[PDB]
């Protein structure tokens, strides 16, 4: 149903202003909030229908030692929202410890933007791993979601830190926050900062300023995943009837996602499934194989190729899945946002839970055990040190993960019947 | 989209002496229509509902025959014989709805107690996912042939007699691919034991580790045993064709 964005991190903050803004693009609203000439469709997803038909967006801002909200505030954005949602370290266990003690007004205003919405479903998190102010606090809001909301949705839109070994804190600081990830949110949207950069890479003539560049990135992509909610389609537009087909293995809920457009600037449905179907063209980084796939497009489409195209692409066994029940790739359908100002109005996204994620997550399984045997990147903090006395919370983590790659591992068989 | 899929969940909390009278029925259609604000549109007005089945609800069948109405001079080619097939197949798409519903209400029901995970969890929900994935693709198969390659005719068809001809000739269609007809009657017939053990899996909640297993032994060879009947009957349904092959990759 209706979600609210809670933006934390740096890059975190980034992609929720570039979220609100691409969604005032998208939308045809002013930025004050006021209704268009040129803008029924439902507004309700994201916005509250307030006074003057202000379809004001409904997220929360946190963070610590503020940097953007000087960007907020010298721009037309303080003036479509804020009339009372910005709250004002550097480790995970800084920003635990910092959590902890403020944890009362960060859950009022959780509160209070809980009984600012008019159907609570679900919390969507803009977050980002390792972005400096996030770790910590957003592993400490997620223990928050799931101890005060067990019966709602927790959704995080989030990058990853990898930086194909820069920054020797970070390994643990993502395990750890992965550990909480598994434990305390409901479904994880994964993406990487290599698979991003690449592709940035590849489709202009950047390397330094990466992050602006993964700020659209990142908003098109969750546009384009809510983009059945905003704009109504008939298909599952509640958030718990479109994951309930996202997630095929209960604990495996890392789901892949590609955008056969790269840059948005003809084609059939069969030809971007079997570009989508490629990792070249997913922005997330032996046997592997998926266990469900679903797929979404939305354009000028013809509902007869959707058929030809579904029968072609199971039948040509490009879609690769042995799974312990009879799992699948599913078509879907969705209706293109009527006045975009983007041009090219044939785009198509991929939601699949696929194996080879573990491979990663056991590049982070490397770092952390090579960081703790050489012992000068722990770097002994003493917020660590009152965080847990034995540190056993990362060995935790760590075998939470293993267990993640085993069951990834008996995925792929015939048989979950036994995980080890 | 969410008028639907507010109504159905709302509803299946009452399938009891609920849902009788039209004073009931009308007031969670008010509350499918706030969820959506695609409704109250000009096209929302003039609608007429009806019931064919009380609640003892174990049985697998439900109620609510939704139909279309429209004025006297545009009642010969939109007539009164089409909208009881429009209803009899709107009526299979919510005991269709019924099955995901019950798995997700079980799923969710095992979501906010994963205290601590164990061996009757996963042996659990392996089921839950199994039946899941069922109600997925019979459904993603409903969303492929009645609502989307059957819709291309009827739309460039368009061109007084014909119009009647295409419409009844959509109609048709729209009852061959809903499971209505005698061509997909051994196929139906595995559908009711799909309903009634979805139900009753939404009633185990762990009563009996062996008895949810059983449950799903006797699936697993309804479905089996429906993977050779619909090739079957393709030797006989180019429709067909999309079912058998989104439940056949590692099933045999």
């Amino acid at each position: 149903r209706e979600i609210i964005t809670l933006q934390l991190g740096q890059c975190g903050n980034q992609i929720g202003f570039e979220f609100w803004k691409q969604l005032c693009a998208e939308h045809g609203i002013s930025p004050e909030g006021i209704v268009e000439e040129f803008a029924t469709d439902r507004k309700d997803v994201f916005f509250y229908q307030a006074d003057d038909e202000h379809y004001i967006p409904r997220a929360v801002l946190l963070d610590l030692e503020p940097r953007v909200i000087h960007s907020i505030l010298n721009s037309p954005y303080a003036k479509l929202y804020n009339p009372e949602n910005i709250y004002l370290g550097n480790n995970w266990a800084s920003g635990f410890s910092q959590g902890e003690k403020i944890h009362e007004d960060i859950f009022d205003i959780i509160d209070r933007e809980a009984d600012g919405s008019d159907s609570l479903e679900g919390f969507v998190l803009c977050h980002s791993i390792a972005g400096g102010t996030g770790s910590g606090l957003g592993s400490y809001l997620l223990e928050r979601l799931n101890d005060r909301y067990p019966k709602k949705l927790v959704q995080t839109y989030s990058v990853f830190p990898n930086q194909d070994e820069d920054v020797v804190v970070q390994p643990y600081n993502s395990l750890l926050t992965l550990k909480r990830l598994t434990q305390n949110a409901d479904c994880v949207v994964v993406l990487d900062n290599t698979a991003l950069n690449r592709i940035a890479t590849d489709r202009l003539h950047i390397q330094n300023p990466s992050f602006s560049q993964i700020n659209q990135l990142v908003s098109t992509i969750m546009s384009a995943s809510t983009t059945t909610l905003r704009y109504p389609g008939y298909m599952n537009n509640d958030l718990i009837g479109l994951i309930a087909s996202l997630i095929p293995t209960p604990r495996l809920h890392f789901l892949m996602t590609g955008y056969t457009p790269l840059t948005t600037d003809k084609t059939t449905v069969l030809d971007v499934m079997r570009r989508l179907l490629q990792p070249k063209n997913v922005m997330v980084s032996t046997n592997h194989c998926y266990i469900a796939i679903l797929n979404i497009i939305q354009g000028e489409v013809d509902p007869t190729q959707v058929h030809k195209s579904l029968q072609r692409i199971r039948e040509r066994k490009l879609a690769n899945f042995i799974p312990w029940g009879p799992a699948s790739i599913q078509v879907a359908l969705s209706r293109k946002s009527p006045y975009l100002p983007s041009a090219h109005r044939v785009s198509g996204l991929m939601m699949a839970n696929h194996t080879s994620i573990s491979s990663l997550f056991e590049r982070t399984c490397r770092q952390y055990d090579k960081l703790r045997k050489r012992e000068a990147f722990l770097e002994q903090f003493r917020k660590e040190d009152m965080f847990k006395d034995n540190f056993d919370e990362m060995d935790t983590s760590r075998e939470i993960v293993q267990q993640l790659i085993d069951e990834y591992h008996a995925a792929t068989r015939p048989d979950y019947i036994s995980w080890g | 989209g969410e008028f639907a899929q507010s109504l159905s969940d709302l509803l299946f909390e009452k399938l009891p002496g609920e849902l009788l009278n039209p004073l009931v029925l009308n007031s969670v259609l008010s509350k499918a229509l706030q969820c959506s604000l695609h409704g109250d549109t000009p096209h929302a007005s003039n609608l007429s509902l009806a019931l064919k089945y009380l609640p003892e609800v174990p049985d697998v069948l439900s109620c609510l025959e939704l139909r279309y109405k429209v004025d006297w001079p545009l009642n010969i080619v939109i007539t009164e014989g089409c909208v009881s097939k429009y209803s009899g197949v709107f009526s299979f798409l919510l005991q269709l709805k019924l099955m995901m519903w019950a798995l997700k209400d079980v799923c969710f029901h095992l979501k906010r107690t994963a205290m601590a995970g164990s061996v009757q969890f996963r042996q659990l929900q392996l089921f839950k996912h199994e039946m899941q994935h069922f109600v997925k693709v019979i459904q993603g198969y409903i969303a492929n042939q009645i609502l989307h390659v059957t819709w291309c005719e009827f739309r460039a068809r368009l061109a007084l007699e014909e119009i009647q001809r295409a419409h009844a000739e959509y109609l048709h269609k729209a009852v061959f691919r809903g499971l209505l007809t005698e061509k997909a009657a051994p196929v139906m017939n595995v559908i009711h034991s799909i309903f009634s053990l979805v139900l009753k899996f939404r009633s185990q909640l762990h009563p009996n580790f062996a008895l949810m297993q059983q449950s799903y032994n006797t699936f697993k060879y309804y479905s089996h045993f429906l993977f050779k009947v619909v090739t079957k009957l393709v030797n006989r349904q180019p429709h067909l064709e999309d079912f058998l092959l989104r439940i056949n990759f590692n099933n045999y």
